[PDB]
């Protein structure tokens, strides 16, 4: 009776393993994406300082 | 005459000594058995009780 009443509690245990997998790789997708922006802006900013003119 | 009267006294003697004896040994038999019948049940009511809950699973 314990046992059958543990089937939601299975449910649960195992769609978290997979859900706890898929949430921390979406959020480590949102730092990669963001990191790369700041990637490309220090890209940038070494293009403005070759532009004399805004690098005065 | 009297032989009869020595053969009802020893066959007296070894009937009320064996019969008894063998069912004391019979009562501790049947107490094992029951342990063992009972445990060889639980076993089987665990196998189902483990079946119906691979079947929920």
């Amino acid at each position: 009776e314990k046992k059958e009443k543990q089937i939601e509690q299975q449910k649960k245990i195992q769609m978290s393993n997979l859900m706890n997998q898929a949430r921390l790789k979406v959020l480590r997708a949102r730092d990669d994406l963001i990191t790369d922006l700041l990637n490309e802006a220090k890209q940038r900013l070494s293009k403005v300082v070759k532009d004399t003119t805004r690098y005065q | 005459s009297q032989s009869q009267g020595i053969q009802q006294l020893l066959q007296a003697e070894k009937r009320a000594a064996e019969k008894v004896s063998e069912a004391r040994k019979r009562k501790n038999r049947r107490l094992k058995q029951a342990k063992e019948e009972a445990q060889a049940e639980i076993e089987q009511y665990r196998l189902q009780r483990e079946k119906e809950f691979k079947a929920k699973e």
